[PDB]
C-alpha cells in the first residue's frame, strides 16, 4: 500500500493514459479479509464501512472493485452467522463475477455449500426457487455432501412434506448443525406452503 | 453525479424543437438526429428548458460505429450559458422510435462531458401510445434477475 | 584543463540541467492554468446573476390561504401575492419577512427577519456575574428580589 | 543547480555518462509533449475569460443607479445537496446559476428596498454597512462599488477655527473657562496617561444658559488651544433637501472627524432635531436624531474617549 | 503533402503498457503525434489531423479535425487501455470522421498504429477493402505490435486498395523493440508518398 | 406597450439595409396574458413614403385590416416612424 501511494502522484500525468488510484481501494479489502480470518471481525467491518463511502461516490470504478468488497462483507456475516445477511450479499458476488481469473474451482463448490445452509435457516428467505435455477448449485448435486443438500432445498421449494421430513431424520445424526434447528426447519416448510 | 431524478417535466418548446431538427437535418427512415438537452437538473424534478441539434451519424450495419462531434458541444455550451442561466447539458435526446440497445454505448461516452448522470430522453417523432410519446430514462446499474451479470 | 574528457563532461552538464529544468517548467505551466481558472468563474457568475433579477421585501399582512398570502411591500403598496412551491409554507406565518418577485409578484423565498441590533446584543452575551457581598447597602434589596 | 559533481565523475566514468546523456534525452522528449498539453489548456481558457468580459462591459458601464447598503445580510451558503439556498429549486450548487448564496439588503434611491441575488464580481467582502454602491438601473443587482458619499457642505464644515476668540479677548467668565479646560483640553493633550490609569474621559459636555453668555466664543477658543480638527454644525444647517437624506450627513461628518484626531465636534442650538415632544410631526428629522445618537455611543465605545471630544450647546 | 486530412487511429491496449519505447508505449505514442502534426503543416498549413481510438469497449471519437496540435493531445490523455484493436470497426468510424470537414478538397487517408492484433475477423476485412477503394481512402499500417510475437495478413488489404488514389497505400514496418518509435514514423514515408491520376 | 423608441429605430434601420424587407417583432410579455396580445410586428416607413403618399400600399393587396392590442400606443408610431400590419400564426399537423 505504501508503494502504490508514492507511485501514483507522478504516474497519472507521466503515462497520460493510465490510472493508479484504483489499486488502493482493493488493498483495503484484502487487509479486511486477513482480519476476519484472524478473528478480529470488528477491525475489518469499520475498515470496510470507510471503504464503502469512497466506492459510492465513484461510478467509473472497475467491476473488480465491487467483487472484492462483497466477498469480504459476506465472510463477516458468516463468522457472525447472520443467515439472511449472507444470502443476499453472496448473490451480489455472483453477479459481479468476471470471466477473468479471480475465482478458482474450489470457491464455487464452497459458496454453494454455504449458500444452501444459510437459506434453509433464514427467517424471511423464500429464494429457494431462485437458488435452484442458478448455475452454482446445479452443477454439484452428484457428490454425497451436496446430495441431501439439494433434495432439502428442492423439497422446500415445492412445499412437499413426504420428501422433506424423510431428509430431516438423516441430517440430525449426520450433521449437528441441523440437530438443534430441527424445530425451525419443520415450522419453515409449513410457513411457505401456507 | 446525481441521485435526485424522479420525473422529467418537458416544455412543449423542447418537444417541437426536436421534431423540427429531425426534419431539418434530413434524417429519416429510422436514422437518428441526436441532440443535447439543456435546462436545470440535479433536482427531483428535472426540467428541460431548451434543446439544440448535434452533428450525428449512425450506420445500422454495425452500431458500434457512429459520429459525434467533439468540437461542437463545447462551443454550444458557452453560448447557451449566456442566454439563460438555466441551461447546461443534462443528457441527450434520441429521436426514437424505440429504445435500441445501441443507446447504452452512446450514453457511456456521454457521461464524460456531463456534470451529472446524462439522461436518455426519448422523444418519438411519429406519435404513440394512449399516453405520451415522450418517455424519459436514466442510466443506473444493477444486478439482473438471474442473479448473474451486473448490467447497466 | 586541456584533455578531451573535460570536453565530454561539459556537454553532459547541459543534458542534466535541461532534464531538471523541464521538470521545474511543468510545475509553472500548471500554475498558469489555476490562475486563469478562478478569474474565469467570477466573470461567468456575473452574467448568470444578471439573468436572475432582483426582488422586493415585504411581510405577511395576513395569511389568506395555504398557497396564497396577502402582504405589504416596503415600496409602500399592499399586494395579494401567490407563493412558489420552492419555499416552505410553515416558515410563512403572519408577520414574517418575505421577498417577492417584481416579475410575477410571487414570494420566492424566505427572508429571515432582520435583527434589531440593541436588544440582540444583550440576548447574545451574558451580562453576569455580580457578587451579593460585592454590593454594599442595597444588600437587603438583593435578597428581597430572590 | 549543480550538475555533474565530483561524486558522479568517480562513480561513473565519462563513457558511461554518455549512455546517461542519451537516456536523459528520451525522457526530456516525454515531458516536452506535456508542455504542449498544458499550453493549450491555458490558451483556450484565456479566450473564455475575454469572451465573458465583453458581455459584462455593456451592462457594467455608466449609466446605472445609485443606492446605499443598509446592511450586508450574509445569507446562507449551502445546507442542502442542491442549490445554495434554503429552498429547494431546480438548479444546482453555484454562487449564481439558479442557486443564490450570499445576499445583501440595499435601500435604492428609487425608493425601494431590494434583496437581490449577489453578483460574481462584487462579493460581500467588498462591502460594509452604509456604503454607497452602483446598482444596475434596469434590474436591481449590486453592479459596481463606489466610495462613500461626500457633500459640499460637509466638506466645508470641517475647519473654521479661525476666527479665533482665545481667552485673552473674552473678559472673565470663570468658573466656566477653568471647567472647560478640565473637561476638554487637559485630557486631550495628556491622552496617553488616561488610557494607562483606566478612568473614563468625559462623554462630551453640555454648555447651556441664556444667549449672549459667550458659549460660541468659548468652544472655538477650546479648539485653538488643543490645535484640533474643529467641525462646526448647527441644527438648521444640518438638515438639507429631502429629510431622508439628512441622516447621511451626520455620519459623513463623523467619518471625517474621528480620523485626524484630536477633534471637537460642536453642535450648536438644539431645539428642532433634539425636541422633547414626539407630537410635532417629523419622519426624516427623527432619523437625524437617531444618527446623532450613534456618535455619543462610540464615545462610550472607546472607554477613554480622549481623541474624540464632543461639545453641545442649546438655548434651553 | 498538400491538402490532406488524416485520421489517426491510435490503439491503447494491454500490449502498450510494455516499455520497449520509453517509458511505456503510451508515452512514446504522445511523441509520435507532435512530429506528425508539424510535418503536415510544413507542406501545407491548411492540413488537419483528426483522432479516433480503436481502443476500449466501443471505438469512439477522441478529437475532431482542428488546426491546433494542442487540442488533439488534449483528447488523448484520458484514453482507455483495457481494450484491444478492432480494425474493421476503426475504418468505418474514420470514414465518417473524414466526411465532416471544412473543405472537401483534402485527401482521404487513414494511418493505423498497431500495437495489438485484430479482435475482429478476416471475413470482415475482405469486405472493408472493396468498400474503401470506391471512396479513394488509403490504408497505411504502422505495425509494431503484431510482429513482436505475431504475424499479420494485412499485407493483402494494402495491395487490394492501392491503385491511382489521392494517397497511395503502403506498409511501414517499425521494429517492436527499442528503435525510438516516434523518430521511425517521422523518418519513414507519410508525406513522401503522394498520389497520382 | 408595443411602440418603438428612437434607439430602436437606429437598430431597425440596419436590418432594413441588410435585407430589403425585414420585420421587427416586439414582445411585451407583462401586458401579454393570452400569449398573443401585446405582440405586434412593425416595419420602417421611409421618409419618401410620407411626403409623396406612397405609405399605404400595404393596405392594398392584403386583408387591409389592422388589429390593435394597444390603441394608444400603436397609433402614435403609425404615422411617425412605423407602419404596423397584423400578425398571423401557423403550424403543420405534426406540430399541432
Ligand atoms: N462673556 C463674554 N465676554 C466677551 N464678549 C461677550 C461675552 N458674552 C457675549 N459677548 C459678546 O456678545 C457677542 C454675541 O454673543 P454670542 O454670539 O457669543 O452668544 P452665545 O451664548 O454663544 O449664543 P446662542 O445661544 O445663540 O448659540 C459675542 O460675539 C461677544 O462679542
Ligand atoms: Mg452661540
Amino acid at each position: 500500500k505504501a508503494q502504490f501511494q508514492e507511485l501514483d502522484s507522478k504516474k497519472q500525468r507521466n503515462n497520460g493514459s493510465k490510472d493508479h488510484g484504483d489499486g488502493i481501494l482493493l488493498i483495503d479489502s484484502e487487509i479486511a479479509r486477513t482480519y476476519l480470518l484472524k478473528n478480529d471481525l470488528v477491525k475489518a467491518r469499520d475498515l470496510l464501512d470507510d471503504l464503502e463511502k469512497t466506492l459510492d461516490k465513484k461510478d467509473s470504478i472497475p467491476l473488480r472493485i465491487t467483487n472484492s468488497f462483497y466477498s469480504t462483507n459476506s465472510q463477516y456475516f458468516k463468522f457472525k452467522n447472520d443467515f439472511n445477511s449472507f444470502y443476499y450479499t453472496s448473490l451480489l458476488y455472483l453477479s459481479t463475477l468476471e470471466p477473468s481469473t479471480s475465482i478458482t474451482l474450489a470457491e464455487r463448490q464452497q459458496l454453494a455449500y454455504d449458500l444452501s445452509i444459510s437459506a434453509l435457516l433464514g427467517d424471511k428467505i423464500y429464494n429457494f426457487g431462485e437458488l435452484l435455477h442458478h448455475p452454482i448449485m446445479e452443477t454439484i448435486v452428484n457428490d454425497s455432501n451436496y446430495d441431501w443438500l439439494f433434495q432439502l432445498l428442492n423439497a422446500l421449494t415445492v412445499g412437499d412434506f413426504d420428501k422433506f421430513d424423510s431428509l430431516i431424520k438423516v441430517q440430525i445424526s449426520k450433521i449437528p448443525i441441523l440437530a438443534q434447528h430441527e424445530s425451525f426447519l419443520r415450522q419453515k416448510i409449513c410457513l411457505m406452503t401456507l | 453525479m446525481s441521485l435526485q431524478h424522479e420525473k422529467v417535466t418537458i416544455a412543449p418548446l423542447v418537444l417541437l424543437s426536436a421534431l423540427d431538427h429531425y426534419e431539418r437535418t434530413q434524417t429519416k427512415e429510422n436514422k437518428r438526429c441526436v441532440g443535447v438537452i439543456l435546462g436545470d437538473a440535479n433536482s427531483s424534478t428535472i426540467r428541460v428548458t431548451n434543446s439544440f441539434a448535434l452533428p450525428f451519424e449512425e450506420d445500422e450495419k454495425n452500431s458500434d460505429v457512429w459520429f459525434l462531434d467533439h468540437n461542437y458541444i463545447e462551443n454550444m455550451n458557452e453560448m447557451c450559458k449566456k442566454i439563460n442561466a438555466k441551461e447546461k447539458l443534462i443528457g441527450w435526446y434520441h429521436s426514437g422510435p424505440k429504445l435500441r440497445a445501441s443507446d447504452l454505448k452512446i450514453n457511456e461516452l456521454f457521461k464524460k462531458y456531463t456534470q451529472n448522470n446524462p439522461l436518455l430522453l426519448i422523444v418519438d417523432v411519429k406519435q404513440q401510445g394512449v399516453g405520451l410519446p415522450t418517455d424519459a430514462y436514466v442510466a443506473i446499474e444493477q444486478v439482473k434477475d438471474d442473479g448473474t451479470s451486473t448490467e447497466k | 584543463e586541456q584533455e578531451a574528457h573535460n570536453k565530454a563532461l561539459n556537454q553532459f552538464k547541459r543534458k542534466l540541467l535541461e532534464h531538471r529544468r523541464y521538470d521545474d517548467q511543468l510545475k509553472q505551466r500548471r500554475q498558469n492554468i489555476r490562475d486563469l481558472e478562478k478569474l474565469y468563474d467570477k466573470t461567468e457568475n456575473d452574467i448568470k446573476a444578471l439573468q436572475s433579477i432582483g426582488q422586493l421585501i415585504g411581510e405577511v399582512m395576513k395569511e389568506l390561504s395555504e398557497e396564497k398570502y396577502i402582504v405589504k411591500a416596503s415600496s409602500g403598496p399592499r399586494y395579494i401575492v401567490g407563493v412558489r412551491n420552492s419555499v416552505d409554507r410553515s416558515k410563512l406565518k403572519k408577520g414574517v419577512r418575505v421577498t417577492l418577485d417584481i416579475t410575477t409578484l410571487t414570494i420566492m423565498r424566505i427572508l429571515p427577519r432582520e435583527t434589531d441590533p440593541l436588544v440582540y446584543n444583550m440576548t447574545s452575551f451574558e451580562q453576569g456575574e455580580i457578587t451579593f457581598d460585592g454590593i454594599g447597602g442595597l444588600t437587603e434589596q438583593i435578597r428581597e428580589l430572590r | 543547480g549543480d550538475d555533474e559533481l565530483d561524486q558522479e565523475i568517480l562513480n561513473l566514468s565519462t563513457q558511461e555518462l554518455q549512455t546517461r546523456a542519451k537516456l536523459l534525452d528520451n525522457e526530456i522528449r516525454i515531458f516536452r509533449s506535456e508542455l504542449q498539453r498544458l499550453s493549450h489548456e491555458n490558451n483556450v481558457m484565456l479566450e473564455k475569460i475575454k469572451d465573458n468580459k465583453e458581455k459584462i462591459k455593456n451592462n457594467r458601464q455608466l449609466p446605472y443607479l445609485v443606492a446605499n447598503v443598509v446592511e450586508v445580510m450574509d445569507m446562507n451558503e449551502i445546507e442542502d445537496k442542491e442549490n445554495s439556498e434554503s429552498t429547494t429549486q431546480g438548479g444546482n450548487v453555484n454562487l449564481d446559476n439558479t442557486a443564490v448564496g450570499k445576499a445583501a439588503v440595499v435601500k435604492t434611491s428609487s425608493r425601494q428596498t431590494v434583496f437581490l441575488p449577489m453578483v460574481g464580481l462584487v462579493d460581500p467582502d467588498k462591502l460594509k454597512p452604509n456604503d454607497l454602491v452602483g446598482v444596475n438601473k434596469d434590474s436591481y443587482l449590486i453592479l459596481d462599488t463606489l466610495p462613500s458619499e461626500f457633500d459640499s457642505r460637509v466638506k466645508a464644515m470641517e475647519v473654521d477655527e479661525k476666527p479665533t476668540e482665545t481667552y485673552s479677548d473674552v473678559g472673565g467668565l470663570d468658573k466656566q473657562i477653568e471647567e472647560l479646560v478640565e473637561a476638554i483640553v487637559l485630557p486631550m493633550k495628556r491622552a496617553d496617561k488616561f488610557k494607562d490609569m483606566g478612568i473614563r474621559a468625559p462623554k462630551g459636555a453640555l454648555m447651556y444658559g441664556p444667549p449672549g453668555t459667550g458659549k460660541t466664543l468659548l468652544a472655538r477658543a477650546c479648539a485653538a488651544q488643543t490645535n484640533a480638527t474643529f467641525l462646526k454644525l448647527a441644527a438648521p444647517q444640518l438638515v438639507q433637501m429631502y429629510i431622508g437624506e439628512g441622516a447621511k450627513l451626520v455620519r459623513d461628518a463623523f467619518a471625517l472627524a474621528k480620523e485626524k484626531a484630536p477633534t471637537i465636534i460642536f453642535i450648536d442650538e438644539l431645539d428642532a432635531i433634539g425636541t422633547k415632544r414626539f407630537d410635532s410631526e417629523k419622519s426624516g428629522d427623527r432619523e437625524v436624531q437617531r444618527t446623532m445618537l450613534e456618535l455619543l455611543n462610540q464615545l462610550d465605545g472607546f472607554s477613554s474617549d480622549d481623541r474624540v471630544k464632543v461639545l453641545a450647546a442649546t438655548n434651553r | 503533402m498538400v491538402l490532406e486530412a488524416t485520421v489517426l487511429v491510435i490503439d491503447n491496449s494491454e500490449y502498450s503498457r510494455n516499455g520497449d519505447f520509453p517509458r511505456t508505449r503510451f508515452e512514446a505514442q504522445i511523441d509520435s503525434v507532435e512530429f506528425i502534426f508539424q510535418a503536415k503543416r510544413n507542406s501545407n498549413p491548411e492540413n488537419t489531423v483528426g483522432l479516433i481510438s480503436g481502443a476500449g469497449a466501443n471505438p469512439r471519437v477522441l478529437s475532431t479535425f482542428t488546426a491546433e496540435f494542442g487540442k488533439i493531445l488534449a483528447g488523448l490523455h484520458d484514453t482507455q487501455i483495457e481494450g484491444k484493436l478492432h480494425m474493421a470497426t476503426a475504418l468505418q468510424i474514420a470514414q465518417l470522421t473524414l466526411k465532416h470537414r471544412q473543405n472537401k478538397v483534402q485527401h482521404q487517408r487513414i494511418v493505423a498504429f498497431v500495437c495489438s492484433p485484430i479482435s475482429d475477423s478476416r471475413d470482415e476485412l475482405i469486405r472493408l477493402a472493396k468498400t474503401l477503394k470506391k471512396n479513394n481512402v488509403a490504408v497505411d499500417i504502422i505495425n509494431f505490435g503484431e510482429i513482436e510475437q505475431n504475424t499479420e495478413l494485412l499485407d493483402e488489404f494494402i495491395a487490394a486498395v492501392n491503385n491511382p488514389q489521392e494517397e497511395t497505400s503502403h506498409l511501414l514496418t517499425v521494429t517492436p523493440g527499442p528503435r525510438l518509435l516516434y523518430e521511425n514514423i517521422a523518418s519513414s514515408p507519410i508525406i513522401l508518398e503522394e498520389g497520382s491520376s | 406597450g408595443c411602440w418603438l423608441s428612437s434607439v430602436d429605430v437606429n437598430t431597425q434601420k440596419s436590418f432594413e439595409q441588410l435585407n430589403s424587407r425585414a420585420v421587427a417583432v416586439v414582445v411585451d410579455p407583462i401586458q401579454s396574458v393570452k400569449g398573443k396580445v401585446v405582440i405586434d410586428a412593425f416595419r420602417l416607413i421611409d421618409t419618401g413614403a410620407l411626403i409623396n403618399n406612397l405609405e399605404p400600399r400595404q393596405t392594398t393587396s392584403n386583408t387591409g385590416l389592422l388589429n390593435k392590442a394597444n390603441i394608444q400606443a400603436l397609433i402614435h408610431g403609425l404615422n411617425r416612424h412605423y407602419y404596423s400590419l397584423n400578425i398571423d400564426y401557423h403550424k403543420t399537423a405534426k406540430e399541432t
